């Protein structure tokens, strides 16, 4: 009995680590080296990333935090107030009149009802015009930054999370992290930042005399290294019979060009490698009209055989036909910075891409790489789920009424933790009140007040005035995926830490 | 014809006799070694030249001797071409403070470098491996990657602000 009641100590000082940073307006916080250094923090993640704890639960509820943000990168800090709210000041008369497993039972039915009644309100949006899009990611980056290009940046964002879309497998599935990389390089106006269709390499050819311009390549991509020795098998053996050495120096040369003409056997103008090239090998490819790139990252084959023009399985050794012969555009060395960059454009459909801007400086490259970023993530966000919620607390508010409604008409046995949670549910408005200024009281008896003669389906409460506003001239609105899955891994959560 | 390719064939000749002088197999190591005794220098030093040794001193009590130990070998397993001492606090240096208890460092023969010192500088409960390679190969034996250690440059609000309203409009 009294595990619980030592854990949710933890649980409950660690969620008012921070409290007070949600919102707009929002406070800062300052940590004290050792030494003497002093840092002053507004970033969640940050502060709960860098204190360490003792006690196995608060570590386990700190890790869900950055576990989550890895993967939907919008909320963050809520599900944690949210979390710590429900579990501070509801289940300790449960405890009292010892009733463990109801409680839990309640709470299992109160999550699948309060699913199907969010599930139940909502608006639906059209995907086919691109000017709304910008208009809601306009307002979605009204978040403290600088507006600098920022609808520039928001339309090559929208332009490029449209274009890597999905390749019909598993059904619609985006993705970001691995298909889509900024590149910076300083000189000339601002303005000529534009997304490339096809993909960039900062490395050159391997020796002056090949064929550089090429129009209509047919592209193999290849792993594995040309050359081949195999020395460390036989090291030694009779050192005094250099015709040993003499031999396999012989026999190599037939390994070496029977490679040679099975690549050889098909027309693939470029090949790019990973590990390294000899000196026959690229003596035999020069002897005909072909172009070698060496040593290029696991990353950019990932993204070249992406279906960036160039359709290939990147097959080791003993290929076969049609997994070469590729689509693509034009081939180009630039001399644009001090080392030549390689360009592969102009291609067809093409699922991967490389975005890249251009600024005098480089701190103000950093901060719209910031921009953009955030911007992707938002739009990403969108696409996944066509339907949008009111936000601003009131779809909480509501929730919360019908929840009572619901306890108030069936009236069932354990229907005191199922009210518990429905007027614990609602410590969003409250914080937000408190950080405007105003009085809690008033404002949250009005609200309760709006919400059961009005109904509230889209009233709720402005974060900058204090005052009772209708939201539909105000235009703010939320996805539905974050919602769902902040309120379901504070349910999981809650259930895990009690059922030690 | 038989111009290019001959001379071809007879640049590999004179390489492959040049590279003949190879290494004297320097692949005996790979694993991890464990000594406790008084063998304190004759051994670490005593050995070729082109090595890469790190050695170790530490207690056995304290729980942050216990997580190190494990990057070390898996760091151990994937490079070969290296030297991996441990040692129990005495067989160098007969009393030692407990104030600085993980001692990790790099010899080199003659001169020692990147001496680690202190349990500041890991941080402390947060040594995930990566960070341990960043830091051993901020000086030789790098293998890949860049900037994996965000952890430790957390942005100032208000000196960045001043620095990005100075830079922008000058
Ligand atoms: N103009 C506004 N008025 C009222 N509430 C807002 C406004 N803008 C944002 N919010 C609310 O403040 C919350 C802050 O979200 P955020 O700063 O991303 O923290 P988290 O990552 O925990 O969601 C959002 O959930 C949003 O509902």
């Amino acid at each position: 009995r009294k595990v619980q009641s030592g854990n949710i100590n933890a649980a409950k000082t660690i969620a008012d680590i921070i409290r007070t940073c949600l919102g707009p307006k929002s406070m800062m916080k300052m940590l004290l080296d050792p030494m003497g250094g002093i840092v002053m923090t507004n970033d969640g993640n940050a502060i709960l990333r860098e204190i360490q704890v003792q006690h196995p639960a608060a570590k386990s509820m700190i890790e869900i935090s950055r576990t989550q943000d890895e993967e939907v990168g919008d909320g963050t800090t809520s599900v944690i107030i949210l979390a710590g709210e429900m579990l501070s000041v509801a289940e300790h008369f449960l405890e009292q009149q010892m009733h463990p497993t109801v409680v839990i039972s309640a709470y299992r039915k109160a999550l699948d009802d309060m699913i199907s009644t969010l599930k139940k309100i909502s608006i639906p949006v059209d995907i086919s015009d691109s000017d709304m899009m910008l208009n809601i990611i306009n307002s979605s980056i009204t978040t403290k930054a600088i507006s600098r290009w920022s609808s520039l940046a928001c339309n090559i964002a929208l332009d490029a999370v449209k274009m890597v879309q999905f390749e019909e497998n598993g059904r619609k599935e985006i993705d970001i992290k691995k298909y889509a990389r900024v590149e910076k390089i300083p000189g000339g106006i601002i303005e000529d930042s534009c997304v490339l269709r096809g993909v960039m390499i900062n490395k050159d050819v391997t020796h002056p005399r090949m064929r550089r311009y090429i129009k209509n390549p047919r592209i193999v991509l290849l792993d594995s290294s040309l050359e081949y020795k195999k020395g460390e098998s036989q090291t030694d053996i009779e050192i005094t019979r250099e015709e040993d050495f003499t031999r396999i120096l012989q026999m190599e040369e037939e390994y070496i060009q029977q490679l040679c003409e099975d690549i050889i056997q098909l027309k693939p103008d470029v090949v790019i490698t990973e590990k390294g090239i000899s000196d026959l090998a690229q003596h035999y490819l020069m002897r005909a009209n072909i172009t070698a790139i060496r040593r290029v990252r696991k990353t950019d084959n990932n993204r070249i055989a992406r279906a960036c023009g160039a359709r290939i399985v990147s097959r080791p050794e003993e290929l076969r036909e049609d997994d070469v012969g590729t689509g693509a555009g034009l081939l180009e060395i630039k001399k644009i910075g001090d080392e030549y960059f390689t360009f592969i454009t102009d291609c067809k459909d093409p699922k991967a891409c490389t975005i890249l801007l251009r600024g005098a400086s480089k701190e103000i490259l950093s901060e719209v790489e910031r921009n953009l970023q955030d911007a992707m993530q938002v739009c990403r966000n969108v696409l996944l789920d066509p339907q949008l919620v009111p936000g601003g607390g009131a779809s909480e508010m509501a929730v919360a009424h019908a929840l009572t409604e619901k306890s108030k008409a069936m009236t069932g046995v354990e229907q005191w933790p199922y009210r518990a949670v429905a007027q614990a549910l609602e410590v969003i408005p409250r914080t937000l009140i408190q950080n405007c200024g105003a009085s809690t009281i008033r404002l949250l008896t009005s609200l309760r007040a709006k919400h059961t003669q009005e109904n509230c389906e889209t009233w709720g409460v402005n974060g900058e005035t204090g005052t009772l506003v209708d939201m539909k001239e105000l235009g703010i609105w939320e996805p539905l995926a974050v919602k769902l899955q902040t309120y379901k891994t504070a349910v999981e959560t809650a259930v895990l830490l009690l059922r030690i | 014809f038989n111009e290019e390719d001959e001379r071809a064939i007879e640049m590999y000749r004179r390489r492959r006799l040049a590279e003949w002088k190879a290494t004297k197999l320097k692949n005996k190591f790979g694993e991890v070694l464990e000594i406790s005794g008084k063998d304190y220098v004759q051994e670490v030093t005593k050995a070729g030249e082109g090595l890469w040794v790190i050695l170790h001193l530490y207690k056995q009590g304290i729980p942050l001797c216990a997580l190190i130990n494990q990057h070390l070998s898996g760091l151990a397993r994937k490079f070969p071409d290296v030297k991996f001492i441990k040692a129990i606090s005495t067989t160098c240096i007969p009393n030692y403070p407990d104030r600085n208890l993980p001692t990790i460092f790099v010899y080199l023969e003659g001169d020692i470098k990147a001496q680690f010192i202190g349990p500041l500088v890991f941080g402390g409960m947060n040594l995930t491996r990566d960070e341990l390679e960043w830091k051993l190969s901020e000086s030789g034996a790098i293998m890949t990657d860049l900037e994996e250690n965000p952890k430790k440059p957390i942005e100032d609000v208000l000196l960045s602000s001043v620095r990005r309203s100075v830079l922008m409009k000058r």
